[PDB]
RNA sequence: AAAAUUUUAGGAAUAGUUAAUAAUAAUUUAUAAUUUUGAUUAGAUUGUUUUGUUAAUGCUAUUAGAUGGGUGUGGAAAAAUAAAAAAAA
């Protein structure tokens, strides 16, 4: 918005200064890992956990915290839900989109995400695995999605996983994949016990951007 | 009304004019100790309980109460009590962890005098400067691990002898000769 | 005893100007900003932060008294380092504005001359990046779960992901004042001075500058001529000083302010404003030596043109004679609407001009004043669904309704307009509601809530 | 079951993500302790940073303490090379030859026109600064990284005569950059970090070598002790690698 | 509470409450009046 | 680099970090081989999840599913008590059988 | 919160309302959104005394010994039909009778046409599930001569409160597309003789005299003698 | 949101709810009974002190003869007295800024004091509750309605800032010669 | 209710209470529900002022390689009916889908046909809408659509490319909500029009001797009602408006 | 998240265990952690404005109320009789 161009322009004018001595690092503190409160809070790199009244010199950001979005199928008791999971890397400024894929693959801790090949895309347009973040104007604020192989098949009943509510789960597939891990047959402590949202939660029509009634 | 005699009482529901509305807790109850165990067999190794045990904390005679005024508050303005401590580093066996012995103060109002007690803390030194026998400044902070709420704020006095002792490959300080006391007699010869 | 930084001084001088009290700004100046310098070739550009920040050597810690070791964050300590970006030219500008506002020519001439000279002959200071605390660094969010634009089937809901309503008020499309070059800041400074002239004129004659509350609105005030003279001399002073350099910078905001001064103080019909603006732009394309390719009047300028037309046709409503309306002496609706029409033709022609609610409002108002009786159709085609509105629309529109042939049309049109108000989230204002109430004997339209009336009695 | 239910190291809030996002819309997952991993662990070091205009131009000359013959340092660095090359021989182009080992006290850009005025004037000021300073015994242990893990060096511990160095350097810093305006890549009111550069990746090399020296090589030597050295000799050197087989030396000062 | 009169719409059900709040138009008008007063 | 920052709150290791100085005591082989073992975690991990995705996905299955099984699923003052046996001693004999003593550390 | 009753005025809990806002008060429960509902209990509640003396069969009783006289079957069908309309008529019971499943017709619920309340629904399209009397029904809402821009699922289509009026002019074939009827302020120029506005945003109705009589005869102003 | 509701003392919303000004006292023989005006939360616990925001005062519901003042032949003064202590800075804070609620009995009290108008529950059963019709109300409103600006300024003075600066104190506060 | 600050409660990996991510299925009617009211707005824009990529001369051609990094999001209008190559053709005859194009076909160009085109590899989509006849809007001369023969040969088509099963964001329609005035009503007073002399002003309201005809007397409704819609927080119709104003609900 | 204050006449060892790594490890790495400045088990006991005596540093009382997890709802578990809290006209 306004911030982005205000600070961009500020940086760009700062770089064209003929006369500047350079900052004194005894006057330019780092950040503290030690502050009150139990939680450990990660902030912007321009920001500190103490009060600093003075505005520090604009720096180019050498580690850009990209966010890459995935679609997961979350099991809730009623049936499957399709929701969103972000993976966040720190990708060096000049890095190549291939390398961004690689960093993204290493950083995900969920078993259900990276199984097949995925393509990075912005507003539905694929990115060249060949070229730099610089060219595509990728910043933290930029919205990056990720698209799997079978994702364009999800409108069918096949690729989309089958919920034991409406579908047979057989000794074929009891031993394979999220079904196996889930332990469909109830145990005393009830197995891994997944989040549940009921059937009448959204009414007769499911969740939408547009009000349908 | 607590200032009125036994016979002077009329109503028990209100204070007529002013003063303190006081409930009488009955202090003399003749409470007693029940003896459930033989003097031979008492079911504890280190200590035996034969009488009525005094209870509470600060209700405990003779009263021992927290004393804010000591060396530590003398030097520091603390936002919260115990937010600053000065102590000595005792041992570093744990990476990025300095154990620190510190003194604090207790006041006995009966005898009108103070005692110094001592307490150990785990402090977090990133970068591992602290050598056993350093005089350090220590502060309260973010919870770091199960037992570490404190970090090393500044080394007041480093240990120069200990550091040069390390540089030569030797331990910072000689290991204590005897460990904890025992109730046995160890006969170990040659 | 907190020493104000340059930013703080700016703010307080803004308060001074708007208050028009020179005697505040003078003491403030004298006390704090005196030694404030400009930036020269030998100056070092944004000065590094030099402060140590506060620590204690072990001897300082142990041997000092309690208070010498007490650090509360004290504004005074970093004042030097808040000032490290050299915002001085702003202070000088504000101070010019004040000396003008308090009606003193010599002092104003002084500050403005210093400023002009420095802007011409000295380097442009490096701007400060956006203050983390005043304005907040935008934090990352996915915009996925959001009420869609069409979420409510009855209207256009604006949304966090994009704006479908369109701009309610025209914005100037210039970066924050500190990001300007020195020449650009010279221009900006002149437009600022003009704006203060205008404000002072409106504080001296609030009656004449308010639209259509009095017939006094249609006629130049005496003292308007000396004012416009001042403005003339000022602008020609700007063309005298800046040379060919003017060809390279944005004159848009300057123009719109110029136009608004010649619309308000001197009162010029819409055609006179368009003429004036075109002559100005020709002047700017000619001083730079080139092939032309004139920049067109930007949206804000056109806003001043149109509001010029609306000033042209304006009525004092409801004389105590139960006489309908008074109009500007020597008023021709035909001419006015002629020029307005081909002007809107011109605007809608140019693809780079973004429309806003206020522009439409000026047009609509000119339509009502002209007795066009097309005001409705324009409003419903171009505005109603696709913008967020004031109730000012419905005010002038009501004046339009009132003039139709039979009564029933009046009534029904008015009622329908209220329904519009309920549908589109216009909170129909008190002014409008009073306008409707006045005719209650004729139209029988109830404007008040039940509860409101009860409570009232 | 073998520890805290919620391990304390895993409690992390990301404030650089918008408020409300993590509660409803989506959850954000990251390995957050790669970033939180500190300056001691990574081995980074914060050098005096250049203003952009100075950052544009290559450095030409530098101040150096010359290491004498028969050093503890040179010997142990040779031992370290042996070990590293036996582990991974992809290091071979990264490593600096033991012949070029020197202590870097500061770096500077001299333009080629004013060259002689500047070298004479510098040399003189340098000789005046170091007039009173007797030789310096400094201690080397530990490794560190400059320029995002591209430069791998041996730290100079502030346990010894180092203190004196700091005043000494800060004087020439205030002469060479303060008095006669010269481009020291930093501020003259700031002190440079002295170091012995061991491995380095130049721009040309970077393609075949990679963008950062993998920490797996030097992890074990990170805190290794290279020993003590006394230093009598200060040089101002231009960087030419073929003139004498050692950095081409434009000026010299003896500490005695 | 919300007052439920006897001439509210009777719900014939054995599985739940016997009387649904639904108002005779009279009751609505009345309620409006009382509530105007308390608005005052 | 021996002093901490009063206004900043940052420790001495922090201002030492910022001035680009390193105070560190000479280390024995313990601390050296611990640190040199820890430094490399991410390279080992990157190599693991590049070159061997199935093994990784197995372990992850176990972790992810574990998060739903177990004692506490959500973090509250009870769950997020750093010292569980200490703050609830009143549970230790009867209800909670995991711990046999109320104190495992200084406090 | 977004839209309070009488602004915040707290002098009584009842002063607020029966719901604080139109919007759901907890975010975790969306269905708490303020709707316009309908007395489902009474309006389902079909009359079982209509099925007295009938002898219905079931679906899966196909047996030869089980079924009955064709006359008995016919009066059974008529009894069942009377049982289904016994409350009012469901949309899907109205729509199957009209041409083109009643596309284009205006379906008003009884209470939408009485008092100052004026509202109806133009039918855009219909999905009959296998069971009639149920389904989904989409359309445009028209409230006081002001119409929706896009179609919407008609709420409470299953509850039997609905009436409509068949007009050949409004009929649309399944081939074409049902146009939204014009909102009277915008698309069609406002006319008094064609359409007059019942009630408008600040209006409300005068007092009907029998209500007044009754309320005074309640509060004890006007006397009432046994 | 309790699984088995506490049946006897229900409330509205979660506890602790918006602070409400209550009258409460321990129950005793009627001859000695006093009450406490107390700002506290909506959901009380066993002892009323746990949620107690402020203590507004004592109120004694026993008409008293005034023996503090000299016996006065004035008719009205020798009616019995009813004594109450109000803390009105805290009251105006809590009620005004914090937006409290009010039970009815304290309302009757503070009405007697002149802090509040008489409550909703105080009924002369002589008069009925009024009727309303909008056209008559409208005629009365068209009959009397003040000017817009007058009304806006009244709302300004009552709700927003009261204390304003006359031109005089301006002239007296603006700097003189050496810095003017 | 406001959105709470951050989630410290549940592990991130597991993600727990999360509004489902809405995804647009092209096989259902729901797709068109999303896309339709945008199209109309889009066309409206095209009728007033020019937008650059809206009008192409011919079908866009790209290699297989660059297919999915160029096409998705692209929306352009063509004069004739020609269906993009390597696209399987689906006719949309199902009435529920057709339904949402109602407003667009009545108050803008009549919709002749709708087509769902899916690429053979199945990962791309083209929504193709064929309009018949001239706009029911007036068309400006300098406007984009004035360069088209199908408006102002009477058939012409809109083409919209998109990925299947994506959120109704990355079909990019929201860039188009720029709003330009239709200058048709003022075209009367321009110096170009010869009907500008047939115009006459009404400056003053005409003397009126009669009040508006009074509304028919109010019949109080006879059936049961759900209670005050004020107190139930129901907006005036259950339709639109603010809950404070109870107009037009029964009483 | 912590800091202080913590009882038994005759006194010994305690343990899903410390610290670093990390959304690791039922077998990661380490010279680990608690204790005689009194631990852990075990007895007794409802913890830091409430009483009684007294000229007085003292002695002598103070109730009651937070008892783990196992589809985890809720803003917060405080959620299975036992009010004396007006709980959407
Ligand atoms: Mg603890
Ligand atoms: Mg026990
Ligand atoms: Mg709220
Ligand atoms: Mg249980």
């Amino acid at each position: 918005g306004h911030y982005q161009q205000e600070a961009f322009e500020a940086r760009k004018r700062f770089e064209e200064s003929t006369t500047y001595p350079g900052p004194i690092r005894a006057a330019t503190p780092g950040d503290t890992r030690f502050y009150s409160g139990s939680l450990e809070s990660i902030l912007h790199d321009t920001d500190r956990h103490y009060w600093r009244a003075v505005t520090d010199d604009p720096r180019v950001q050498h580690l850009i915290p990209l966010r890459i979005r995935f679609k997961i199928f979350t099991w809730v008791t009623s049936g499957w839900e399709q929701r969103m999971q972000v993976v966040q890397i720190m990708a060096p400024k000049d890095s190549t989109i291939a390398q961004v894929k690689d960093l993204v693959i290493v950083e995900n801790q969920s078993p259900y995400l990276c199984v097949s090949s995925f393509h990075l895309a912005i507003d539905g347009k694929e990115l060249d695995p060949q070229k730099t973040l610089g060219e595509y104007g990728i910043t933290e604020q930029s919205q990056i999605d990720a698209i799997e192989q079978n994702d364009h098949l999800l409108h069918r009943d096949d690729e989309r996983p089958r919920d034991w509510t409406v579908d047979e789960i057989t000794a074929e597939d009891v031993k394979r994949s999220p079904y196996k891990e889930m332990e469909m047959q109830p145990l005393q402590n009830l197995a891994p016990r997944y989040e549940a949202r009921p059937k009448g939660y959204f009414g007769r029509t499911y969740y939408s951007g547009m009000k349908q009634s | 009304p607590w200032w009125n005699f036994q016979t002077e009482h009329r109503q028990r529901c209100v204070l007529m004019y002013g003063g303190a509305r006081t409930k009488n807790t009955h202090n003399a109850n003749h409470r007693v100790f029940i003896k459930k165990y033989k003097r031979n067999a008492f079911p504890n190794r280190t200590r035996h309980h034969w009488a009525v045990s005094m209870t509470g904390v600060l209700s405990q005679r003779p009263r021992r109460m927290p004393w804010p005024y000591d060396l530590t508050s003398l030097i520091f303005n603390q936002p919260r009590q115990g937010s600053d401590k000065i102590g000595y580093v005792v041992g570093t066996s744990m990476l990025k962890t300095a154990v620190v012995a510190t003194n604090h103060m207790v006041y006995y109002p009966k005898f009108n005098q103070r005692v110094s007690r001592t307490k150990r803390f785990f402090a977090h030194d990133e970068d591992l400067a602290c050598v056993e026998g350093d005089l350090v400044h220590i502060k309260q902070c973010r919870k770091i691990s199960k037992y570490k709420h404190y970090y090393v704020f500044s080394i007041l006095e480093p240990n120069v002898e200990g550091r040069e002792r390390l540089k030569l490959g030797l331990k910072a300080v000689p290991p204590p000769l005897f460990g904890y006391p025992v109730s046995r007699r160890i006969v170990k010869l040659n | 005893q907190t020493w104000p930084c340059t930013a703080t001084i700016c703010a307080y001088l803004d308060v001074c100007v708007e208050a028009g009290e020179k005697t505040w700004a003078m003491e403030a100046w004298n006390r704090y900003c005196t030694e404030l310098k400009f930036l020269e070739p030998g100056e070092v550009d944004p000065k590094p932060i030099s402060r140590v920040p506060f620590s204690l050597t072990r001897e300082e810690l142990l041997y000092l008294p309690k208070w010498k070791k007490h650090f509360d964050h004290d504004p005074n300590l970093d004042v030097m380092d808040l000032n490290r970006f050299n915002r001085t030219r702003e202070v000088y500008l504000r101070m010019a504005q004040v000396m003008l506002a308090g009606g003193e020519r010599n002092a104003f001439q002084h500050f403005f001359t210093k400023l002009e000279e420095a802007m011409l002959n000295k380097p442009t200071p490096v701007p400060e990046p956006p203050n983390p605390h005043l304005v907040r660094r935008p934090r990352w969010a996915p915009y996925e779960h959001c009420k869609s634009v069409h979420h409510s089937p009855w209207r256009l809901q604006n949304n966090g992901r994009a704006l479908a309503l369109g701009p309610p008020v025209t914005i100037e499309d210039e970066m924050q004042s500190r990001f300007f070059s020195n020449d650009q800041f010279l221009v900006h400074s002149v437009k600022e001075v003009l704006r203060i002239v205008l404000q002072e004129h409106k504080r001296a004659h609030p009656t004449e500058c308010t639209r259509c509350k009095t017939e006094a609105f249609f006629y130049k005030t005496k003292d308007a001529d000396e004012t416009l003279k001042f403005c003339d001399d000022l602008i020609e002073r700007l063309f005298a000083s800046l040379g060919v350099r003017l060809s390279n910078l944005n004159t848009s905001s300057l123009l719109s302010t110029i136009l608004e001064v010649f619309r308000v103080v001197g009162k010029e019909s819409g055609a006179a404003l368009l003429q004036r603006a075109n002559e100005f732009l020709e002047r700017k394309a000619s001083l730079g030596d080139a092939e032309g390719s004139r920049e067109n009047l930007t949206a804000s300028n056109y806003l001043q043109v149109l509001s010029g037309f609306a000033d042209e046709s304006a009525f004092v409503y409801n004389t105590k004679k139960d006489g309908t309306c008074q109009y500007k002496t020597g008023f021709d609706p035909r001419t006015t609407m002629r020029h307005l029409a081909d002007v809107v033709q011109e605007i809608a022609g140019n693809p780079h001009v973004t429309w806003a609610a206020d522009m439409h409002l000026q047009v609509v108002e000119t339509m009502v004043g002209c007795g066009t009786m097309k005001a409705n159709d324009y409003f419903v085609r171009n505005v109603l669904r696709q913008f967020s509105w004031d109730s000012r629309f419905l005010e002038a529109l009501y004046v339009e309704y009132r003039r139709q042939d039979d009564v029933d049309m009046w009534a029904e049109l008015t009622k329908r307009a209220l329904v519009w108000t309920a549908r589109y989230n216009a909170p129909a204002s008190e002014r409008l509601r009073r306008l409707i109430e006045d005719d209650y004997d004729t139209i029988r339209v109830q404007t008040r809530t039940f509860r409101e009336l009860a409570v009232f009695q | 079951e073998r520890g805290l239910y919620f391990p304390i190291n895993h409690r992390i809030v990301d404030h650089r993500i918008a408020p409300g996002v993590t509660v409803e819309e989506t959850d954000v997952q990251s390995r957050y302790r790669r970033e939180l991993r500190t300056n001691f662990a990574t081995g980074e070091t914060r050098q005096t940073i250049a203003p952009p205009w100075s950052a544009r131009e290559r450095p030409t000359h530098f101040f150096s303490l010359r290491l004498p013959s028969r050093n503890s340092v040179t010997l142990r660095v040779k031992e370290m090379h042996n070990h590293l090359l036996f582990s991974h021989q992809q290091c071979a182009p990264m490593l600096v030859s033991p012949t070029k080992l020197h202590i870097t006290l500061g770096v500077m850009t001299i333009p080629e026109n004013s060259r002689e005025e500047l070298v004479k004037n510098i040399q003189q000021s340098m000789s005046e600064t170091f007039a009173c300073v007797q030789p310096l015994q400094l201690r080397f242990r530990g490794l560190g990284t400059f320029d995002f893990g591209r430069v791998l060096f041996i730290r100079v511990v502030p346990e010894a005569d180092f203190g004196r160095l700091e005043r000494a350097v800060c004087d020439i810093r205030r002469r060479v950059g303060g008095v006669l305006g010269v481009d020291l890549k930093g501020n003259p009111h700031d002190s440079y970090v002295p170091h012995v550069t061991v491995a380095k990746i130049r721009p040309n090399q970077r393609q075949q070598l990679g963008d950062t020296i993998p920490q797996s090589l030097w992890a074990d030597y990170q805190h290794h002790d290279f020993g003590d050295v006394t230093l009598s000799t200060v040089d101002l050197c231009r960087m030419k690698g073929s003139p004498d087989g050692y950095y081409h030396t434009e000026g010299a000062v003896h500490l005695s | 509470r919300q007052i439920r009169p006897y001439y509210n719409l009777p719900s014939k059900s054995e599985h739940g409450r016997k009387m649904t709040g639904f108002l005779t138009p009279y009751r609505h008008w009345m309620w409006k009046q009382n509530e105007l007063w308390r608005n005052v | 680099g021996l002093n901490g920052c009063v206004e900043t709150g940052r420790s001495r290791s922090e201002v030492a970090r910022d001035l680009g100085l390193s105070y560190t005591r000479p280390l024995h082989e313990n601390e050296k081989k611990q640190l040199s073992h820890q430094a490399v975690y991410y390279e080992r991990l990157a190599k693991f999840k590049m070159e061997q995705p199935e093994a990784a996905r197995a372990m992850e299955r176990e972790r992810f599913v574990r998060k739903f099984s177990g004692m506490f699923v959500k973090m509250d003052i009870r769950s997020g008590a750093p010292d569980f046996p200490s703050t609830y001693r009143r549970l230790l004999g009867t209800k909670v059988v995991r711990w046999a003593s109320k104190r495992h550390g200084p406090n | 919160r977004a839209d309070p009753l009488n602004g915040g005025s707290s002098m009584t809990l009842g002063s607020k309302g029966s719901k604080l806002s139109p919007e759901p008060h907890r975010r975790r429960m969306p269905w708490t959104a303020a709707k316009e509902y309908v007395p489902g209990v009474v309006l389902n509640a079909r009359d079982k005394m209509v099925l007295d003396g009938v002898q219905l069969l079931d679906i899966e009783s196909i047996d030869r010994a089980s079924q009955l006289d064709p006359l008995e079957v016919l009066r059974a069908v008529v009894a069942t039909r009377e049982y289904n309309i016994s409350t009012g008529k469901n949309i899907f019971q109205l729509a199957s009778q009209a041409t083109y499943n009643g596309r284009g017709q205006r379906f008003y619920r009884k209470e939408w046409q009485e008092g100052t309340y004026d509202k109806y629904v133009t039918l855009s399209a219909i999905d009959f599930d296998r069971d009639g009397n149920k389904g989904t029904a989409y359309g445009y809402i028209t409230f006081h001569g002001e119409t929706t821009t896009r179609p919407v699922q008609v709420d409470f289509a299953d509850v039997p409160g609905w009436y409509m009026d068949f007009v050949e002019e409004r009929a649309v074939p399944f081939t074409g597309i049902v146009p939204p009827p014009p909102s009277i302020g915008t698309d069609v120029p406002v006319d008094p003789h064609s359409y007059r506005l019942k009630a408008y945003p600040y209006y409300d109705a005068p007092n009907p005299p029998e209500f007044v009589e009754r309320l005074l005869k309640d509060r004890g102003v006007l006397p009432d003698t046994p | 949101a309790r699984a088995v509701i506490k049946r006897r003392s229900p409330q509205l919303w979660g506890a602790p709810g918006a602070p409400i000004i209550r009258m409460r006292g321990h129950h005793v023989v009627w001859k000695f009974q006093s009450y406490d005006l107390v700002v506290e939360h909506t959901h009380k616990r066993r002892n009323s002190d746990i949620r107690l925001l402020h203590y507004l005062g004592k109120h004694c519901p026993h008409p008293q003869k005034s023996l503090w003042s000299p016996d006065t032949p004035v008719a009205q003064d020798r009616h019995l007295f009813m004594l109450t202590t109000v803390d009105i800075d805290a009251f105006k804070y809590w009620f005004g800024v914090k937006r409290c609620r009010l039970s009815m009995k304290p309302w009757a009290l503070l009405a007697k004091a002149g802090l509040l108008p008489p409550s909703l529950t105080q009924n002369s059963k002589i008069m009925p509750k009024p009727l309303f019709d909008k056209e008559s109300l409208m005629r009365y409103y068209l009959a009397n309605r003040k000017d817009e600006d007058v009304m806006a300024r009244e709302k300004y003075l009552n709700y927003e800032n009261s204390m304003v600066k006359t031109e005089e104190e301006r002239a007296a506060e603006r700097p003189v010669a050496p810095y003017l | 209710s406001r959105r709470f600050r951050y989630n410290t409660k549940f592990p991130a990996l597991v993600s727990y209470n999360k509004l489902p991510w809405e995804v647009v299925n092209h096989e259902t009617p729901q797709f068109h529900m999303h896309v339709a009211p945008h199209y109309e707005q889009l066309l409206t824009l095209a009728a007033s002022s020019p937008v650059p990529h809206i009008i192409g001369s011919k079908h866009i051609d790209v290699p297989r390689e660059h297919r999915l990094r160029l096409l998705p999001g692209m929306l352009y209008l063509l004069d004739g009916d020609t269906l993009p190559g390597e696209f399987t053709i689906n006719r949309v005859l199902d009435p529920t889908a057709l339904q949402y194009y109602g407003r667009l076909s009545s108050q803008i160009v009549t919709v002749e046909a709708v087509r769902m085109l899916v690429p053979d590899d199945l990962r791309l989509l083209c929504n193709c809408i064929t309009f018949k006849g001239p706009l029911h809007l007036p068309v400006a001369p300098y406007a984009s659509l004035a360069s088209l023969r199908g408006a102002s040969s009477n058939c012409f088509t809109l083409y919209h490319f998109v990925r299947p099963n994506r959120p109704p964001k990355e079909l990019q329609l929201e860039k188009y909500y720029i709003h330009a005035p239709c200058v048709a009503p003022l075209s009367e007073f321009a110096s170009n029009s010869d009907e500008r002399g047939n115009w006459r002003p009404r400056l003053q309201a005409p003397k009126r001797t009669r009040r508006a005809t009074p509304l028919p007397a109010y019949r109080p409704p006879q059936s049961y009602l759900m209670g005050l819609a004020e107190r139930l927080a129901v907006v005036p119709g259950g339709c639109f408006g603010r809950r404070s104003l109870m107009w037009g609900h029964w009483f």
